[PDB]
RNA sequence: AACCUGGUUGAUCUUGCCAGUAGUCAUAUGCUUGUCUCAAAGAUUAAGCCAUGCAAGUGAAAGUAUAUAUAUAUAUAUGUAGAAACUGCGAACGGCUCAUUAAAACAGUUAUAGUCUACUUGACAUUUAUAAGGAUAACUACGGAAAAGCUGUAGCUAAUACUUGCAUUAUCCUUUUGGAUAAGUAUUUGUUAGAAGGAAUUAUAACAAAGAAGUAACACGUAAAGUGUGUAUCAAUCGAGUUUCUGACCUAUCAGCUUUUGAUGUUAGGGUAUUGGCCUAACAUGGCUAUGACGGGUAACGGGGAAUUAGAGUUCGAUUCCGGAGAGGGAGCCUGAGAAAUAGCUACCACAUCUAAGGAAGGCAGCAGGCGCGUAAAUUACCCAAUUCUAAAGAAGAGAGG
RNA sequence: UGUGUUUGAAUACUAUAGCAUGGAAUAACAAAAUUGAACAAGCUAAAAUUUUUUGUUCUUAUUUUGGCUUAGUUACGAUU
RNA sequence: GGAAAAACCGUAAAUCCUAUCUUUUAAAGGAAGGAGAAGUCGUAACAAGGUUUCCGUAGGUGAACCUGCGGAAGGAUCAU
RNA sequence: AAAUAGAAAAAAGUAGGUAAGGGAAGUCGGCAAAAUAGAUCCGUAACUUCGGGAAAAGGAUUGGCUCUGAGGACAUUAUGUU
């Protein structure tokens, strides 16, 4: 919304000026959750056309390593950057750290390769594992509450390992 | 509250129409159209305070609800519809073609155009976009689209336009000597060749120009207009041909008449 | 080390998955630092491997402050014409600028800044050349004009 | 028109004031006004209040007529007018005031490679078929209330209101020709390739996922094979939001301010039309200050400008153009491209009207006119002929305007 | 016989700042010895060129270019 | 699909409580300053004004003032 | 064990409690009774002999549980025992 309002750049105070207008803009926050897909459609600006996901739960999951994507479910919210409490309470934002489904990414890889276009040049043995175990963790990359679908990408090497740390005296 | 705001008034309105300070409260205000509000000429004024065809905004209305007069080969009974800085008119009713020019007093002025000559309009370009499948598409001063564009010509450059196809006849890359119209700016309403380019960088370019009296001065490249070449003048100008006298030769020349 | 922060720090064009850094030409006057390249960092709000657009006025201005994250104050220094006495007086402006972390910025230094797309409340302007430089006393309190 | 006289004394020269004197699109008032042309006119005092009236609507080639009127052809057909009513589009402009607001608003000067943009303009599309599917208003009837721009049932029936939907191009083989294969614009994600601009994560090209909306089931009519209305994307245009730099009246009997509580930076998110502490969490401990910050004052809207000007200057700028603010006070929404609108709405407070006292409706700083205030300010006139605006745009409307 | 004609609606101020722009003076500032930098020579670690065996991958080396260490040599290097 | 109604965050009017600042504005009574009339009491200042003057200061005075202390001449001395 | 016991349970007394709505209007008198009160965190005026006023005024918080962080001693050259 405003600047106007909010103190001036010495520190100093600024009196109250202009009554709000339509075009300030700004809106309650996204709480989209885990659960069958529900969006309302929101009407912004010049007839503008944003989607509010208020529920979702099979979002665009992106296999960056030979560029490929699929639709599937995420399992759960895992580890939040911004707050810990947005995972808590399970809300997703574009820098969530989920955990998908590996089903479609796995049928894909044996079809590709023929063991478990395309680059073949063999998956590390440690996302493998988790491949294999369906635990999969991924990365939120869309904003759901602007574009009404949260998509995102296969997390790997540092990025796996800096995320896994931040997700869990004491070690 | 607030929005799109629908008049123009009498001292508010462009010096260049000549609108009187007692002879209304507004003037018209132009459609949005070919040429922008400031460079351009609505058809209320053409036909009433320039031709004189009518006394009346009434009498402008009777001769336009009728089919008789078109541009662009369009008829058109639209009032303020802009006919921006050069394109032609014709009036079927009296056979008249009028081709739009610059004064030399920094006003549009209607020059009479002969009857083949008609057929043609002299184009420059703002911008040329490469569309999808790398498909081009010009972008001209008077607000069309010429689809389908060769890669030789460029965004500075003149065309010559037939009216009837809409598309090209000829080009003229921009260059030094290449005959100018000044559009806009301090030495507006004058016709020079372009004696220099100098790039400026991140910041205005700036065009050195020739007049036909052989003196030289500078003008900002966005409001110039190829219009000739050194061999030729492309279009038919007006008689003045865009030179400069000063004042008192003017005043001068006038008297000696 | 790097990534203190609770967030992997990664940037757009790093492309290493094909892998044939971000770095950019940046224009003007100025050619984009060897440090940039080569630097350890990589980043965002730096005008020579983020998304920020070079834009608009191009200024000098003389270094006051250090002191905060990622970010550094100009003073602009300049004579103020009084038309009655037909006479100059001392006036001068502060402006927080983006640092880069690529450079090397200290009190005093001249530095040529843009105008470019301000990411941040006071911060308007972003460091294109750093001119190594020195000044006797303190930098705050200093005349320098130029 | 670059300028002065008279006034301290018994007389004198000076300092210094007072007095004359001239101007003022700057007001009042006194007296006088045979004339004509020209023409400011309820700002200064109460952004105090308003009786009555009017100030925003719209149908002449092109949505909807069994109220009705009317000219032809064998009750009925073509047709042409048509109260009314749905529909469409406008009323966000203008007109009014200047309470505010003092680095803000505004002015010059940038930037938007950070975005949105109706009408208009020019380009111009991609995943039941001799042509679709009903349902709803006006309308008919019964009704209810003291009153109201209050409205209840049931029967209908249209639309340009609403909902669907009907083979084309390119690539590979053949060699022209003949086969085969594919096929989403915005927008979003993940992977790359990389005409033009100083600068590119831009144009553009490929990949793998999603993905709006769509591409006419509408209306006229050129032989001395034409047109209207309306539609996605792209660009233009009429604009708009932000945003750079530089520019202010008075005040120190206002010297330290700002940071719980975003103050200042960083990081991560969220929101927004988009950049943005705009909003949240986490992390720094800053940031601003005699080149006067921070407060406080202003009979302070800002500018183009006005007065007096030999030259400097000094005083003045509600007030014919531009930009801002505001519509009793704050706040909140709806509608729409555009309004935090106020002859839009809702609530509270401040007002305040009719009531049959159950309830109902309201906003002159629009134009007249009235009240209050005051030293102080015009007619409830006529008209859309001109000037322009609004529409299904000629012919109708407009206290805009004359 | 159709069709009047010449026209005018000028010129300029339009911040002080900003933008482009020529500049010799006058000012400022920078460059400016507890020893400095201009060059020739040699040593040296980095990159590239030329060479060159191994089928859609693949060795090494001379050489050439840039960086750095050290004795010499300049009209060599400080205004009052 | 969907009216009324509730609940939850978020805008947030209004009201009241304080706290600080701002503005007029009331008030019995107090204590100043000035204006006026040829007012009362002195005779302070103006000449050595009959104790040269003024300054700073302190204490006294019905006052005007006086006295002390230390300055100056704006002293009546610019002369043993 | 108090210089007694038992049984009954009204008045009245005495030491106590508790009271709707009001809130000192009762009475010479707020007498009585009650309100208040501990810590930690904030915040604190008139006025003053500048030492105070001051616990001013005026606020907030405080349980239980499961954790997180900070504060030693010894001995292996960064690691342990406690």
């Amino acid at each position: 919304r405003d600047g106007r309002h909010k103190l001036r750049l010495t520190g100093g105070k600024k009196k109250i000026h202009k009554k709000k207008r339509k075009y300030e803009l700004g809106r309650p926050p996204s709480n989209t959750k885990l659960g069958s897909r529900q969006v309302h459609v929101v009407r912004g600006r010049g007839r503008n056309y944003k989607y509010r996901a208020i529920k979702l739960d099979s979002g665009s999951f992106s296999w960056p390593t030979f560029g490929i994507s699929k639709n599937t479910r995420i399992i759960d919210v895992v580890y939040n950057a911004s707050n810990n409490e947005l995972v808590r309470t399970k809300t997703l934002v574009k820098n969530c750290i989920v955990v998908i489904d590996s089903h479609p990414f796995t049928t894909w890889y044996e079809n590709t390769f023929g063991t478990t276009i395309g680059k073949s040049k063999n998956i590390d043995p440690l996302l493998l594992e988790q491949f294999k175990q369906g635990r999969v963790l991924a990365c939120i990359s869309s904003r759901p509450g602007q574009c009404g679908k949260a998509d995102g990408y296969i997390i790997e090497g540092d990025e796996l390992l800096f995320y896994k740390r931040k997700m869990d005296k004491r070690n | 509250g607030k929005g799109i705001k629908k008049h123009l008034k009498r001292v508010n309105a462009p010096s260049h129409w000549m609108l009187n300070k007692m002879g209304g409260q507004y003037a018209p205000k132009t459609s949005s159209g070919p040429h922008k509000l400031l460079e351009s000429i609505p058809l209320v004024i053409l036909l009433r305070n320039r031709l004189k065809y009518a006394l009346t905004f009434d009498e402008v209305k009777m001769i336009l609800i009728q089919k008789i007069v078109k541009v662009d080969n369009k008829v058109r009974t639209d009032c303020t519809f802009p006919v921006g800085l050069m394109d032609v008119i014709h009036i079927t009713k009296s056979n008249e073609y009028f081709r739009l020019l610059y004064d030399i007093k920094g006003r549009f002025v209607p020059h009479r155009i002969t009857n083949e000559e008609s057929k043609y309009k002299l184009c420059k370009v703002k911008k040329i976009l490469l569309r999808k499948g790398r498909l081009s598409i010009a972008v001209t001063h008077d607000g069309r689209s010429i689809p389908y564009i060769h890669p030789d010509v460029k965004v500075n450059d003149t065309v010559r336009l037939d009216l009837e196809t809409g598309k090209v006849l000829e080009h003229l890359k921009f260059q030094v000597g290449s005959l100018v119209m000044v559009t806009a700016g301090h030495s507006v309403g004058r016709v020079g060749v372009i004696s220099s380019i100098d790039k400026n960088m991140g910041t205005y370019d700036i065009i050195h120009v020739k007049d036909s009296r052989n003196k030289v001065f500078a003008t900002r490249l966005s409001n110039v207009f190829v219009i000739g070449d050194n061999t030729k003048p492309y279009i038919s100008l007006p008689r003045e041909k865009g030179i400069k006298l000063d004042i008192i030769e003017e005043r001068r020349n006038r008297l000696k008449a | 080390d790097v990534q203190h922060e609770r967030a992997y720090q990664k940037q757009e064009g790093a492309s290493f998955f094909n892998s044939k850094r971000y770095w950019k030409k940046v224009g003007l006057g100025f050619a984009t630092p060897k440090e940039a390249k080569e630097g350890v960092y990589v980043d965002k709000k730096c005008p020579f491997t983020g998304n920020v657009s070079i834009r608009g006025r191009i200024l000098k201005g003389m270094v006051i402050s250090n002191k905060m994250k990622r970010t550094i104050i100009i003073r602009r220094n300049y004579l103020h014409y009084v038309k009655k006495y037909n006479r100059f007086e001392k006036r001068h402006k502060n402006i927080p600028c983006h640092c880069s972390p690529c450079f090397d910025v200290k009190e005093g230094d001249i530095v040529t800044v843009g105008q470019c797309r301000p990411l941040s409340k006071t911060v308007r302007f972003n460091v294109l050349h750093v001119e190594k430089h020195q000044i006797f006393g303190s930098a705050r309190k200093q005349f320098v004009l130029f």
